[PDB]
C-alpha cells in the first residue's frame, strides 16, 4: 500500500514521546525480583520503534553485587523480525553470542499500539513457547515489557506468567484477540524502575537490518543470525526497505534533452 | 566612529542585473537606417571601415621579438595589428594592462605575451625554466572557454615544459592541482571559493601574473565576485609590499577608464582601448525587433525571420544559426528545413549539391544514429552539448570543410570551439534562468562572444550578423554592440557576503578596515565617478569627497545584516567583528546570509531524513523558484515514486525543490524543459548546500545527523542512493551486471570471500565474474584496530592503526584518498572527537597510526564507537566497537598538598653567615613555597619531594639541600641530574658562580668522555650532569667507590620520566635507591618536580615519606598565569601555520602591548617566516617599529657580531628569533638584546625552550604539532614541552602576572585545558626501552639470572606504576598474581631478545651470562639494535661502500630529523654521491644519513639544515666506527677491520680513500695538488721534511696562510715503533706468544687533531694489529690513545704449523697516509 | 724502517653491486626481526571484549 508515508511521517516525531514516560505504578507483591530499565536504551527503542505495527526486543542484564532481588537490564537485542499491530513475528533461535554469556535472560519488550488494561493472550503465548523451547528462560526470571503508546507519551508495564499461564500458553494454539480458556490468573504484574544511574547498549544483527517488516518474505521462522556490537537502526531507515530505493530505471536517452548550466563552482 | 545611518541595500541595487543600461539614448553610427515590414522592423549598421596604418607602423614580424618567446609563437607570420601595438607593454614592461578590443581580435595572444614575460623572468641556464618558481592564474568567465584555453596553452607552451590545468575538482583534489602546475586556468567563481576556503594560501607567494579575462563581465550578475577578487589581490598587494601583475582584457565599453583605475592601471602608459574599426574583420550587424505582443503569433513571426535571413546567404555563405535550449536546436533545424522544402523547393540551391560535387561526403556522412542522420543530406546540421563526443567534432570538422551549409546549435558553440562563420543569426535572446525562476533575456557577455564569431579571419571580406530580439529590448543591444553600454557595478547586492567572506578570511577586522576594503571595489570608483547613479545626492558628494560617510554606512548596513544572521559578532560601540562558525561556514560555501540563519533556526539533532530535506528545500538560494500550472501533473507523478515522504502539498515551492533532488538522485526522467532547468540549478546548488549542513551538523557534534548529512552530500554527488550496490560509483560495470547484482538479496561485504569463480557463477554468468572481482578489490576498505590506555579517570589515550585493504588504482583513486575519522559515545548521539584522515597513494599499504584523547564520566559507559568514513565513497564505512566492561580506570588520586600560610623566612634563617650573603643581595625573603619546604630540606636529613609549577624557584630548594650537606661535612659531594644538555649548561653557570666564587667549592659538570668523568668526580663537590652522562658513569658503581660515596643526589625536571629519555632516568634513580641501599650510610635523595597527580607513587619509590612530600598545585605560582587557548579547524597543517600568523599579532598587540613577547615555532625555518610576517604585519599597520624600543644607533654595534643577513634586518624593526642554527655567540647576543628591553618580540624555534633563558609577559604558541618524516605525519608536542614553554612567562620582578595564548587546532583545545590547570599524571616507558639497561646489568654481573631480573625490576617506577594504572601497561588484573606474572613474562621475553641477539647466553633456563656483543654494546653505549645490525651484516668481504651504509643503518640515527621538500635536496645530492642507492625511501632517516655521509666526504655544499644534521650525524659516527672495528676484531676479519679504521681516519678528515693525502692539508685546493703531483710529492711527509723555500715557491699564498699549513705538518703524527717476540726461539704450537710494540712520537703534541671540518674535538686515536693478510685474519689487536710514548703487548696461540709470518699493523683514527705496516715471521717447534 | 702502508684500493677492486644488494638485504631482513619483537602499549580493544582468558 501506499500508506507507509503517512506512518513514516508520524514515526518521524516519535522522538517527542521521549520527553514523558510513565511507568505504571501498582499493587506490587514485592516477593520476585524487581526490574531496572536504563533510560538511554528506552529511548532509543522507542524512536526506531513504528505507532502501527510492534517491534520487539530481548533483555539481557545481571543481578548487582550483594543486592539479588533487583535485576539490573544491561542490553537489548534486536533481531530479524516483521510485527502485526497485535503481534510480534520473531525467530525461534534466540540470540546467542559471546558478549552475553555474562548476562542472563530477563525477557523480552515489546511496544504497543494501544494502551491495554490487561496483558494481551498473544503475548503469554508467545512467552510461553519461548520458555518451552528454550530451558534457558526460567519461569520467574523472564518478564514482558509492554511499552505502550499514550497519547502524547507512553507508559511501560511489566508482566510475568504464572506455572498457570506457562500450562496454558504453551498448549495454546490460537492466534485470535480472544482465546478460549484465557483469564488473568495466567499473569502477574511486576515492579519496574527506569533509571540514569548506568547505561545499557544495543546489539543487531551482523548482516542485512533487524526490521523485516517490508521484506516480508525474506524472514523464515527458522532463519539463523549472528549479533553485533552497534546501535540499531529507526524503522524506516533506507536499509529497512529497500523495494522503495533498488527498483528504478535508469535512464540512458533521458539527459540528451537535459537543460546545461555550468557549475561555476565545482 | 561616525553616527552610522542603516541605508536599506535593497533600494540602492540595481534590478535587473546584467541587463541595467545607463546609457540615456544610444545614438548610433552614421550608415544605417530603420526600415519596416510586417510586424517589425530591422536596424542595420553598416560595418566600419578599418581605421588606416599610420606613419612608421607595420607588424612586428616573429622573428623581431625576443628569442625566449619566438617558442609560442610557430606558425605566424606576423602578429596582428593589435598584438603589434601591445607587444611592447607586455614583453619589456612590468606594467599593469588594461586592453579593450573588440571580440575576436586576439586578446588571448596578448595574455599569451605576459605569460610569456613571466616566463622569461625564469629562463634559468641552458634553456631550462625554473617550474617551481612561479604561478599564473588565468580567470575566464566560462567553463567551456577554460578548457578551450587549457588545451590551446598546453600546446602553445608545450616546448617550455611548462603544464597548464583546470582548477575543477574537489578542494584537496585542487590542492595538489595547484601545486603540480604552472597556469591555472579557472572560472572567477572557483578561484573566489578556493581563496576562501584557505586553498590559495600555500602557494599564492608563488603567483606573480594574474589575468582577468572578459573583465566587462564586472557589469554582470557575477561582476561582485571580480571585484571581491581584484580588490582584494590589491590590497593584499599593499598589506604585503609584494608585487602581482593584473591584466585586464575587456571588450570596447564606456567607463572603461574606470575599470582602469579599478585595475591599478596607468591610463599613460598601461591603457589601450581600440573601437570597433580595429576588429579583424569588418561586421555589418543587423537587427530585427518584433512589436508583436501575443506569444503564439511572435514565435510564428521567428520561424519565417530566420528562413528569409537565410536565404539571402543560401548559396554562398556558411550560416550559424543559436538558439536558447539544447532541445530548441534540432526543432529549429527541422522547422528551417521543412519551410524550405515545402514551399518551392529551396533546398535544391540551398544545399547546391551540383550534381553532388560536394554531397558525397555527407552521403558518405550519412552513417549516424541521431537525428542527424536526417539533416545531414540536405546541408544542415545540429550541434549541442550532449549528442556524442563523436557527433560533435564530427559536425565541428565538418563545418570546417564548408559542407553544411547551415549549422544551429547552442550557445556554447562559441564558448567551446574557436569555429568562426560568415554568417551568425541569433534567434531569440530570451533564454530561462533558473536563479531568476523566469525567462530572461540572456546575458552580454553571451551576446558578445555569439557575435565575435560572424567572419572567417582570412576567408572573409566582411561578415554579418542578425540579432533577432523583442522590439522592446533593441535599445539594450543598439547600445551593447556598438561600445555605448556603460560597465557598471553590481556590488550593493552581495555586498553583506563579500564582506562576511573578507572578515573570515581575517583581511578587516573592525568597521575601519572594511571601508578601507571597500575603498579598491569597483563600486567606490563608480560612485566617485556617478554618485547620482547609486543613490547619492550632489550636495552629498560635496559633503564628503573621498566618501567616507557613505562607505561607513554601507558597511554598517552589511554589518547589521551580518550580525541579524549571526554571521558576525558586531557591536556599534567600537565596530570590532568577531567570526562565528557559522559565517566561517558560509563563506567556505558561499551560501547566503538568509540561508545560514534558515538552517541555524531549523537544524536540530533529532532531525530526520523527512525534515533534512525540508530543510535543504527551505533554502534562500532558492526563493525565487515558485511552481507552474503547466508542471503540477508531472510533479505528483514523481512525487509517489520518490522514495522519502515529503510531508507538504505540492503547490508550495519546497515540496517542489524536494521532490525535485530526490527525482535527480533516484534517476528519473523528466519532460519538462523548466522543470528540467530547475533541477539542474537545484542539484548543482545542493552540493554546497548539504556540504555547509554537514560542516555545521559535524561541528556542533551532533552524530546522527551527521552520518545522515554526509551520507546524502555522498548520494547527491554519485547520483545514487546508499542502498544501491556500492559498485555502481565505478561506472565502467555494466548496468546489467550492477542491477543482476543487487536483485540478489545480498550482502556487500560476502563479496569480499569469494574468488573469481564463485563471483562470475553467483551472478549467473561467470565470464563477468574477474572484472566484478578486480572492481570489488578496487573499492576503498580500511582496517581498525585500537590500543586504549587510561591517562587519567577522566580522559583515554587511544591510538588507532589504519592499514588500507584495497589495491590502490591511480585512475580511480587519484593522487589521494580521504576520510572521517569519528569516535561516539554508547547511543551514537553526541561526537565526542573527530578528525580528517588523508591517504596519500604514495603511502598506500601502509599502517597509519592516530592518536587521541577520549573523555569518559562516571556513569562509565558500555562502550564507544570508532566510525572511518570515506569522505566520497558510498557504503565505505567501517566502524570498531571499543568495549570498556574491563577497564580498569586509573587509582583516584589524592589532593595536592596545601600551601600554609606562614610568614615569608628571612634570608637570616640560614644561621651560616657565609650563605646569607649568596641571597642577601638577590631578595630578602624566600617566597612562600620555599619557607613552606625549608625547615624539611634544610633541617631534616630524609628524602624530600617537592613538586610545583615551573618558576617557582625550585632551584632554591636543592641549594637548601646542598648548604646542608655542606654544613653535614666539610667536604661534600652533591650529584645534580638534569634530562637537559641545556639546562644543565645554565646550571652550571649559576651555580658556578654561586657556590666556586662565593663558598670556593668544587663545581664540575660532566662531558662525555670517562676518564674526564671520573677524574672530575674525584675532585667536585657539586657534580652537575645528564642522564645518559650519569649512566654511563654509575652503570658500574661496584668498581667505581666515588659512586657509591655520594652524600646528596638531588634529580630535577623529574616528570620528565614519563617523556622520551624518561627510562634512562628512571634507571638511575632505582639505581640510585638500589646502591644506597647495600652502602650501610644513606645516600639522600631530593626530587624536584612539576605539579604532579601522583606525587604518592614518586615518593614512594624514592623512599620520601609522607610528611616530606610537598606536592602543590599548579595554581601556587607566584606570578599568577593567564591562560588562553585558540582553536584553528585547519586540517592542513602548513595551511593553519600561514593563516595564523595575522592571529599572532593580533595577540600581541591585545595580550602584551609594550612587553616582551615569545612566540614559540615548531620549525626551524619557521621562525625567520614568522618574523618577517610579523614585521610586514605590523609595517601593513601604521605603526612601523613599534616593537624596537630603543635607538637604532646604539644597537649598531651589536649587528656587526650577526653574521645572518635576514636576521640583521628584522633586529632593526625590533623582532628577534633564535633556532638551532643560529651560533651561541649569536644566540646569546639576541637574548641580552631582548633582556636588555631593546627588542620584545622574539621568534623562538620548539626545540630552544628547554636551552634559553629569558624571561616574558606574554608567550605565544603557536602550532603546538610538528612534522615527523620518519612516519610522513604529523605529532603534537608532549606536554611537557608546553609546560616548559608556558613557564617562560614568569616575570616574578617587572610583571604582576603572567599571559599565555595557545593556538592550536580545534581538537586539541579541551586536553590542553584539561592538563594544563591541573596537575600532570606521569607514567613509565622503561618496559619498552628494557633491553639495553638488563643488558648492562648482565655485563656489570648485576643480573645474574631470571630470579635476578625480577628482583631488579622491583626497584623501578614501572613497578609502582604497573598496578595503580595497570592498563597503561597492558596489564590485565590488579592482582599480585597477575602482576607477577607480567613482570615474568616482561623479563622473559626481554631476555629472550637478547639471548637471540647473542648479546648473552642463557644456559639451562634460568642463569644469563654476558657475551662479546653486549660486552661492546655495553662499553660503548650503544642500543643492543645496533650491535646486533653489525654483527648480521658485517662479512669477511665488506668494503668501506658497505661500511657507510652498515654505519647509516645504526639506531642512534633513527631520530634524525626528516623535514618538508627535504626529498629534492637528498634526490639531487644522490645523484653526485660516489655511490648510488638502489631504489632508497627518502623519508627513511637511515637513506639521508647515508647520503649526508657521502657528502661530508665527497666536502660537497649543503644547506644549512643539512650542515646541522651532518654536524649531529658526525657526533656519533665516530663512536659506531670504533663498535663496527671491535665487531670485526672479535669475529676475527682483518680486511674489514683495516677498511673501517681508514673509514674512521677519512671520516675525521672529510675525504674519500682516492683523494690525495695532500688534501688534508689546509688551504690546499686541486691546483695546489696539481702543482704538487707533477713535482712528484704525494705525501704530507715529502713536503714537511723538505725545504721551506721550495715549499713557498711551489704554494703560493700569504705567509699568515701558510704559517697554520706549516704548523700543521708539526702537529701530524711523527711517530716510529720497535717490536719484538719475546723468546720467538722458544715458541711451542698452541703456547702463548708475546709481541712487544714500543712507539715514541719525536715532535711533542701540541693540542688536539687539527680536523677544521669536524664537529667535535677529537683526540688522536690508534690501533696495533696483528694478522696474516694471506689468510685474512685479526690475530690480535689494541685501542690506544699515545701521549709522547707508549707500549703495547699481544697475545695470541701459535698455531700447528712451525712455519708463519704475520704482517704487524699501525693504524690511526684521525690521520690518513701516517699508517705503517711492517712483516715478521716466528719459528714454532713441536 | 719507517715503511707506511702504502694504499691500492683499485676503486675497491670494481666493487661488485650484488655484494651491497646482499647487505642490504641482510640489514632488511634484521631490522624487520627486530621490528618484530616490539610490544604494544595500551590494552587492545579485543582484550576488553575478552578480559581474562580464566
Amino acid at each position: 500500500k501506499t500508506e507507509w508515508r503517512v506512518r513514516a511521517i508520524s514515526a518521524a516525531n516519535l522522538h517527542l514521546r521521549t520527553n514523558h514516560i510513565y511507568v505504571s505504578s501498582d499493587d506490587i507483591k514485592e516477593t520476585g525480583y524487581t526490574y531496572i530499565l536504563p533510560k538511554n536504551v528506552l529511548k532509543k527503542f522507542i524512536c526506531i520503534s513504528d505507532l502501527r505495527a510492534q517491534i520487539a526486543g530481548y533483555l539481557y542484564g545481571v543481578s548487582p553485587p550483594d543486592n539479588p532481588q533487583v535485576k539490573e537490564i544491561r542490553c537489548i537485542v534486536m533481531v530479524p523480525q516483521w510485527g502485526t499491530h497485535q503481534t510480534v513475528h520473531l525467530p525461534g533461535q534466540l540470540p546467542q553470542h559471546e558478549y552475553l554469556k555474562e548476562m542472563e535472560p530477563l525477557g523480552w519488550i515489546h511496544t504497543q499500539p494501544n494502551e491495554s488494561p490487561q496483558l494481551s493472550p498473544q503475548d503469554v503465548t508467545t512467552h510461553a513457547k519461548i520458555m518451552a523451547d528454550n530451558p534457558s528462560w526460567d519461569g520467574e526470571k523472564t518478564i514482558i515489557i509492554t511499552c505502550s503508546f499514550t497519547p502524547g507519551s507512553c507508559t511501560l508495564t511489566a508482566y510475568k506468567l504464572t506455572p498457570s499461564g506457562y500450562e496454558w500458553g504453551r498448549q495454546n494454539t490460537d492466534k485470535g484477540n480472544n482465546p478460549k480458556g484465557y483469564l488473568p490468573s495466567h499473569y502477574e504484574r511486576v515492579q519496574m524502575l527506569l533509571s540514569d544511574r548506568f547505561l545499557g547498549f544495543f546489539m543487531v544483527p551482523a548482516q542485512s537490518s533487524w526490521n523485516y517488516n517490508f521484506m516480508g518474505v525474506r524472514h523464515d521462522p527458522n532463519m539463523k543470525y549472528e549479533l553485533q556490537l552497534a546501535n540499531p537502526k529507526e524503522f524506516y531507515h533506507e536499509v529497512h526497505r529497500p523495494s522503495h530505493f533498488l527498483n528504478f530505471a535508469l535512464l540512458q536517452e533521458g539527459e540528451v534533452y537535459s537543460a546545461d548550466r555550468e557549475d561555476l563552482y565545482a | 566612529l561616525a553616527p552610522r545611518q542603516v541605508l536599506d541595500l535593497e533600494d540602492l541595487v540595481f534590478t535587473q542585473g546584467s541587463h541595467f543600461m545607463a546609457n540615456k539614448r544610444c545614438q548610433l553610427p552614421d550608415g544605417s537606417f530603420r526600415r519596416q515590414r510586417k510586424g517589425y522592423e530591422e536596424v542595420h549598421v553598416p560595418a566600419l571601415k578599418p581605421k588606416p596604418f599610420g606613419s612608421e607602423e607595420q607588424l612586428l614580424p616573429v622573428e623581431k621579438l625576443p628569442k625566449y618567446a619566438q617558442a609560442g609563437f610557430e606558425g605566424f607570420k606576423t602578429l596582428n595589428r593589435i598584438q603589434s601595438k601591445l607587444y611592447r607593454a607586455a614583453l619589456e614592461t612590468d606594467e599593469n594592462l588594461l586592453l579593450c578590443a573588440p571580440t575576436g581580435a586576439g586578446k588571448t595572444n596578448v595574455a599569451l605575451m605576459c605569460m610569456l614575460r613571466e616566463i622569461g623572468k625564469h629562463i634559468n641556464m641552458d634553456g631550462t625554466i625554473n617550474v617551481d618558481d612561479f604561478k599564473i592564474i588565468y580567470i575566464a568567465p566560462m567553463r567551456s572557454l577554460v578548457q578551450e584555453m587549457v588545451g590551446s596553452f598546453g600546446k602553445r607552451l608545450a616546448t617550455y615544459g611548462i603544464t597548464v590545468a583546470e582548477l575543477t575538482g574537489d578542494h584537496q583534489l585542487c590542492k595538489e592541482e595547484i601545486s603540480a602546475t604552472q597556469i591555472i586556468v579557472c572560472t572567477p567563481e572557483k578561484w573566489d571559493i578556493i581563496t576562501r576556503k584557505g586553498g590559495e594560501r600555500t602557494y599564492t607567494q608563488l603567483v606573480r601574473l594574474i589575468i582577468l579575462d572578459e573583465i566587462h563581465l564586472l557589469h554582470d550578475d557575477r561582476g561582485p565576485v571580480l571585484e571581491a577578487l581584484v580588490a582584494r589581490a590589491i590590497r593584499n598587494i599593499e598589506m604585503t609590499q609584494e608585487d602581482v601583475r593584473l591584466i585586464g582584457l575587456s571588450a570596447t565599453l564606456p567607463n572603461y577608464e574606470d575599470v582602469a583605475t579599478f585595475l591599478r592601471v596607468d591610463p599613460a602608459k598601461g591603457l589601450f582601448y581600440f573601437d570597433n574599426s580595429f576588429r579583424p574583420v569588418p561586421l555589418e550587424q543587423t537587427y530585427v525587433g518584433i512589436t508583436e505582443k501575443k506569444a503564439i503569433k511572435r514565435f510564428q513571426i521567428m520561424n519565417e525571420i530566420v528562413y528569409e535571413k537565410i536565404m539571402e546567404h543560401a548559396g554562398k555563405n556558411q550560416v550559424l544559426v543559436f538558439v536558447h535550449s539544447r532541445k530548441e536546436t534540432g526543432k529549429t533545424a527541422r522547422a528551417i528545413r521543412d519551410m524550405c522544402l515545402e514551399k518551392d523547393t529551396l533546398g535544391l540551391f540551398l544545399r547546391e549539391g551540383s550534381a553532388s560535387t560536394e554531397v558525397l561526403r555527407t552521403e558518405a556522412e550519412q552513417c549516424k544514429n541521431l537525428e542527424l542522420k536526417d539533416l545531414l543530406p540536405y546541408g544542415f546540421a545540429i550541434h549541442h552539448a550532449g549528442m556524442t563526443r563523436v557527433d560533435r567534432t564530427l559536425v565541428e570538422d565538418l563545418f570546417a570543410d564548408k559542407h553544411i551549409q547551415v549549422l544551429v546549435s547552442t550557445a556554447t558553440l562559441a564558448w567551446g570551439v574557436n569555429l568562426p562563420a560568415h554568417t551568425v543569426i541569433i534567434k531569440g535572446t530570451q533564454v530561462y534562468s533558473p536563479e531568476k525562476g523566469r525567462w530572461t533575456e540572456l546575458g552580454a557577455l553571451d551576446i558578445l562572444q555569439m557575435l565575435g564569431r560572424a567572419g572567417r579571419p582570412q576567408y572573409d571580406t566582411k561578415g554579418e550578423g542578425i540579432l533577432i530580439t523583442s522590439h522592446g529590448e533593441l535599445q539594450y543591444y543598439l547600445s551593447l554592440l556598438n561600445q555605448q553600454l556603460p560597465i557598471e557595478s553590481q556590488m550593493v547586492s552581495k555586498l553583506p557576503d563579500m564582506l562576511n567572506a573578507e572578515i573570515v578570511l581575517g583581511n578587516v577586522q573592525n568597521a575601519k578596515d572594511a571601508v578601507n576594503w571597500l575603498g579598491y571595489a569597483y563600486l567606490y570608483i563608480r560612485m566617485l565617478r556617478s554618485p547620482t547613479l547609486y543613490g547619492i545626492s550632489h550636495d552629498d558628494l560635496k559633503g564628503d569627497p573621498l566618501l567616507d560617510q557613505r562607505r561607513l554606512d554601507l558597511v554598517h548596513t552589511a554589518a547589521l545584516m551580518l550580525d541579524k544572521n549571526n554571521l558576525v559578532k558586531y557591536d556599534k560601540k567600537t565596530g570590532n567583528f568577531q567570526v562565528t562558525e557559522l559565517g566561517r561556514i558560509a563563506s567556505h560555501y558561499y551560501i547566503t546570509n538568509d540561508t545560514v540563519q534558515t538552517y541555524n533556526q531549523l537544524l536540530k539533532p533529532t532531525l530526520s531524513e523527512i525534515e533534512l530535506f525540508r530543510v535543504f528545500s527551505l533554502s534562500s538560494e532558492f526563493k525565487n523558484i515558485t511552481v507552474r500550472e503547466e508542471e503540477k501533473l508531472e510533479l505528483q507523478k514523481l512525487l509517489e515514486r520518490v522514495p522519502i515522504p515529503v510531508k507538504e502539498s505540492i503547490e508550495e515551492p519546497s515540496a517542489k525543490i524536494n521532490v525535485l533532488l530526490q527525482a535527480f538522485i533516484s534517476q528519473l526522467k523528466l519532460e519538462g524543459f523548466a522543470l528540467m532547468a530547475d533541477m539542474v540549478y537545484v542539484t548543482q546548488s545542493a552540493g554546497r548546500l548539504m556540504r555547509a549542513i554537514f560542516e555545521i551538523v559535524l561541528n556542533r557534534g551532533w552524530a546522527q545527523l551527521t552520518d545522515k548529512t554526509l551520507n546524502l552530500c555522498k548520494m547527491i554527488d554519485k547520483r545514487m542512493w546508499q542502498s544501491m550496490c556500492p559498485l555502481r560509483q565505478f561506472r565502467k560495470l555494466p548496468e546489467e551486471v550492477v542491477k543482476k547484482i543487487e536483485k540478489k538479496n545480498f550482502p556487500f561485504e560476502r563479496l569480499y570471500d569469494l574468488n573469481h569463480n564463485e563471483i562470475g557463477e553467483l551472478i549467473r554468468m561467470p565470464k563477468m565474474g574477474k572484472t566484478i572481482h578486480k572492481y570489488v578489490h578496487l573499492f576503498p576498505k580500511l582496517e581498525l584496530s585500537v590500543h586504549l590506555q587510561p591517562i587519567t579517570r577522566s580522559t583515554l589515550k587511544v591510538e588507532l592503526t589504519i592499514t588500507p585493504d584495497f589495491q590502490w588504482d591511480e585512475k580511480v583513486h587519484g593522487s589521494s584518498e580521504a576520510f572521517w575519522i569519528l569516535v561516539e559515545d554508547v547511543d551514537s548521539e553526541v561526537i565526542l572527537h573527530h578528525e580528517y584522515f588523508l591517504l596519500k597513494a604514495k603511502y598506500a599499504q601502509d599502517e597509519h597510526l592516530i592518536t587521541f584523547f577520549v573523555p569518559v564520566f562516571e556513569p562509565l559507559p558500555p562502550q564507544y564507537f570508532i566510525r572511518v568514513v570515506s569522505d566520497r565513497w558510498l557504503s565505505c564505512e567501517t566502524q570498531l566497537p571499543v568495549s570498556f566492561r574491563h577497564l580498569i580506570l586509573p587509582e583516584k588520586y589524592p589532593p595536592p598538598t596545601e600551601l600554609l600560610d606562614l610568614q615569608p623566612l628571612p634570608v637570616s634563617a640560614l644561621r651560616n653567615s657565609a650563605f646569607e650573603s649568596l641571597y642577601q643581595d638577590k631578595f630578602p625573603f624566600f617566597n612562600p613555597i620555599q619557607t613552606q619546604v625549608f625547615n624539611t630540606v634544610y633541617n631534616s636529613d630524609d628524602n624530600v619531594f617537592v613538586g610545583a609549577p615551573t618558576g617557582s624557584g625550585k632551584t632554591i630548594c636543592a641549594e637548601f639541600a646542598i648548604l646542608r650537606m655542606l654544613l653535614q661535612s666539610s667536604e661534600g659531594r652533591c650529584v645534580y641530574i638534569t634530562p637537559m644538555e641545556a639546562l644543565a649548561e645554565q646550571v652550571y653557570m649559576d651555580w658556578y658562580e654561586k657556590f666556586q666564587d662565593r663558598l670556593n667549592k668544587k663545581v664540575v659538570l660532566l662531558t662525555g668522555e670517562t676518564s674526564t668523568d671520573l677524574k672530575l668526580l674525584g675532585k667536585g663537590n657539586i657534580i652537575i650532569s645528564t642522564p645518559e652522562k650519569w649512566d654511563i658513569l654509575s652503570r658500574r658503581w661496584k668498581q667505581r667507590k666515588n659512586v657509591q660515596n655520594i652524600n646528596l643526589f638531588v634529580v630535577d625536571e623529574v616528570h620528565l620520566i614519563g617523556g622520551e629519555n624518561g627510562p634512562v632516568l628512571e634507571v638511575i634513580c632505582s639505581r640510585m635507591r638500589y646502591i644506597s641501599s647495600q652502602i650501610e650510610r644513606p645516600i639522600r635523595i631530593v626530587a624536584l618536580s612539576s605539579s604532579l597527580s601522583n606525587a604518592k607513587d614518586v615518593a614512594h619509590w624514592l623512599g620520601c615519606s609522607a610528611t616530606s612530600t610537598f606536592n602543590f598545585h599548579p595554581n601556587v605560582r607566584p606570578v599568577p598565569l593567564e591562560l588562553h587557548i585558540q582553536g584553528f579547524n585547519i586540517s592542513h597543517t602548513q595551511t593553519r601555520l600561514l593563516s595564523m600568523a595575522k592571529p599572532v599579532y593580533h595577540a600581541i598587540t591585545k595580550h602584551s602591548p609594550k612587553k616582551p613577547v615569545i612566540v614559540f615555532v615548531p620549525s626551524r625555518k619557521q621562525t625567520r617566516l614568522t618574523a618577517i610576517d610579523i614585521l610586514t604585519t605590523c609595517a601593513a599597520d601604521i605603526q612601523r617599529q613599534r616593537f624596537l624600543h630603543c635607538t637604532e644607533k646604539d644597537l649598531i654595534p651589536y649587528l656587526e657580531k650577526l653574521s645572518d643577513s635576514t636576521l640583521k634586518e628584522t633586529l632593526l624593526n625590533g623582532v628577534g628569533y633564535l633556532h638551532e642554527g643560529l651560533s651561541p655567540m649569536e644566540r646569546r647576543l639576541v637574548e641580552q638584546l631582548f633582556s636588555s628591553g631593546a627588542i620584545q618580540v622574539v621568534v623562538a624555534s620548539r626545540s630552544l625552550c628547554w636551552g634559553m633563558n629569558v624571561a616574558a609577559h606574554l608567550v605565544i604558541i603557536m602550532d603546538t604539532q610538528y612534522y615527523n618524516g620518519k612516519i610522513h605525519a604529523y605529532v603534537d608536542y608532549p606536554i611537557y614541552d608546553v609546560l616548559q614553554m608556558v613557564g617562560h612567562a614568569n616575570r616574578p620582578l617587572q610583571d604582576d602576572e603572567g599571559r599565555c595564548v595557545i593556538m592550536c587546532q580545534g581538537s586539541k583545545k579541551d586536553f590542553f585545558k584539561k592538563f594544563l590547570y591541573e596537575p600532570l599524571p606521569v607514567e613509565s616507558h622503561l618496559d619498552h626501552c628494557m633491553h639495553d639497561h638488563f643488558n648492562a646489568e648482565i655485563v656489570t654481573k648485576t643480573i645474574e639470572n631470571k630470579q635476578d631480573a625480577v628482583d631488579y625490576l622491583t626497584w623501578t617506577f614501572l613497578y609502582r606504576r604497573m598496578t595503580q594504572n595497570p592498563n597503561y601497561y597492558n596489564l590485565q588484573g590488579i592482582s599480585h598474581r597477575h602482576l607477577s606474572d607480567h613482570l615474568s613474562e616482561l623479563v622473559e621475553q626481554t631476555l629472550s631478545d637478547l639471548e637471540q641477539s647473542k648479546c648473552i647466553s642463557i644456559e639451562d633456563e634460568m642463569d644469563v651470562a654476558p657475551l662479546n656483543l653486549g660486552m661492546i654494546a655495553a662499553y660503548y653505549y650503544i642500543n643492543y639494535t645496533t650491535i646486533e645490525l653489525f654483527s648480521m651484516s658485517l662479512n669477511a668481504k665488506t668494503k668501506v661502500r658497505g661500511l657507510i651504509e652498515i654505519i647509516s643503518n645504526a639506531a642512534e640515527y633513527e631520530n634524525i630529523p626528516i623535514r618538508h621538500h627535504e626529498d629534492n635536496l637528498l634526490r639531487q645530492l644522490a645523484q653526485k654521491v660516489p655511490h648510488k642507492l638502489n631504489n632508497p625511501k627518502f623519508n627513511d632517516p637511515h637513506v639521508k644519513t647515508n647520503l649526508l655521509l657521502q657528502a661530508h666526504l665527497s666536502r660537497m655544499q649543503l644547506s644549512a639544515e643539512l650542515q646541522s644534521d651532518t654536524e649531529e650525524i658526525l657526533s656519533k659516527a665516530i663512536r659506531l666506527i670504533q663498535a663496527c672495528v671491535d665487531v670485526l676484531s672479535s669475529n676475527g676479519w682483518l680486511s674489514p677491520a683495516l677498511a673501517a679504521m681508514e673509514l674512521a681516519q677519512m671520516v675525521t678528515q672529510a675525504m674519500w680513500s682516492k683523494d690525495s693525502y695532500l688534501k688534508q692539508l689546509p688551504h690546499f685546493t686541486s691546483e695546489h695538488i696539481k702543482r704538487c703531483t707533477d713535482k712528484g710529492v704525494e705525501s704530507v711527509f715529502d713536503i714537511m721534511e723538505m725545504e721551506d723555500e721550495e715549499r713557498n715557491a711551489l704554494l703560493q699564498l700569504t705567509d699568515s696562510q701558510i704559517a697554520d699549513v706549516a704548523r700543521f705538518c708539526n702537529r701530524y703524527p711523527n711517530i716510529e715503533l720497535s717490536y719484538e717476540v719475546v723468546d720467538k726461539d722458544s715458541i711451542r704450537s698452541g703456547g702463548p706468544v708475546v709481541v712487544l710494540v714500543q712507539l715514541e712520537r719525536e715532535e711533542e703534541v701540541t693540542g688536539p687533531v687539527i680536523a677544521p671540518l669536524f664537529p667535535q674535538k677529537r683526540e688522536e686515536g690508534w690501533w696495533v694489529v696483528i694478522g696474516d693478510a694471506k689468510s685474512n685474519s685479526l690475530i690480535s689487536i689494541k685501542r690506544l690513545t699515545l701521549q709522547q710514548k707508549a707500549k703495547v703487548k699481544l697475545d695470541f696461540v701459535a698455531p700447528a704449523t712451525g712455519a708463519h709470518n704475520y704482517t704487524l699493523y699501525f693504524m690511526s683514527d684521525a690521520y690518513m697516509g701516517c699508517d705503517q705496516e711492517y712483516k715478521f715471521s716466528v719459528d714454532v717447534k713441536e | 724502517r719507517k715503511i707506511f702502508r702504502r694504499r691500492r684500493g683499485d676503486s675497491e677492486s670494481e666493487e661488485d653491486e650484488q655484494d651491497s644488494e646482499e647487505v642490504r638485504l641482510k640489514l632488511e631482513e634484521t631490522r624487520e626481526v627486530q621490528n618484530l619483537r616490539k610490544r604494544p602499549n595500551g590494552v587492545s580493544a579485543v582484550a576488553l571484549l575478552v578480559g581474562e582468558k580464566v
